[PDB]
């Protein structure tokens, strides 16, 4: 299946998933291209934040579906 | 004239002093924290969000 990632950006680039693939794979896709701890990172989809521990077949999540995933920073 | 920005998605405030709004908000910005946190006022509460999580109508003098 075929996702479109968009970092902060204007458009997404498409990646290659499957039914079982969880938000934290994609995640870690984003985390080796851009060098950002993946822990640091969100995906958000149709104005939803997507969970960690959630998969393909889990969310709303379906062929073509554009999301946007940026590093979300934490002041603790 | 007063530098805006357009929630262009949902921040929900876990940490404290975070502002909190939704989707299509516009919230009135008036200071930057750092690269990536903003602060503002939204409703008259006031705090900071990331800089990633809006839209810029009107920029910052710089």
């Amino acid at each position: 299946m075929i996702v479109f990632v968009r970092f902060n950006s204007s458009y997404g680039f498409p990646v290659e998933v499957d039914s079982d693939t969880s938000i934290f794979q994609l995640k870690e896709v984003v985390a080796k291209r851009q060098g950002v701890p993946a822990d640091q990172l969100r995906v958000i989809f149709a104005g939803k934040e997507l969970q960690n521990h959630l998969t393909v077949q889990n969310c709303d999540l379906e062929q073509q579906s554009i999301v946007h995933i940026v590093q979300r920073p934490q002041r603790k | 004239d007063q530098p805006c920005c357009r929630a262009l998605y949902d921040f929900e405030p876990e940490n404290e002093g975070e502002l909190g709004f939704k989707e299509g908000d516009i919230i009135t910005l008036t200071n930057q924290i750092d690269e990536n946190w903003y602060e503002g006022m939204l409703h008259g509460q006031s705090g900071f969000f990331p800089i990633n999580y809006v839209e810029i109508l009107v920029a910052l003098p710089h």
